[PDB]
């Protein structure tokens, strides 16, 4: 993006990507542990 | 205008 603003959240924030965010444990069944 | 979002 041109990057007078908010560089970056325009990188992917449109229909490149639909504004992903996810993967924040998406993977932590992270528990007790043992 | 580089309409990214």
């Amino acid at each position: 993006i041109t990057x007078i603003s908010l560089c970056x959240p325009g990188c992917k924030x449109g229909a490149l990507m639909g504004c992903n965010m996810k993967x924040a444990x998406c993977n932590c069944s992270i528990h007790v542990s043992k | 205008a580089x309409k990214x979002x």
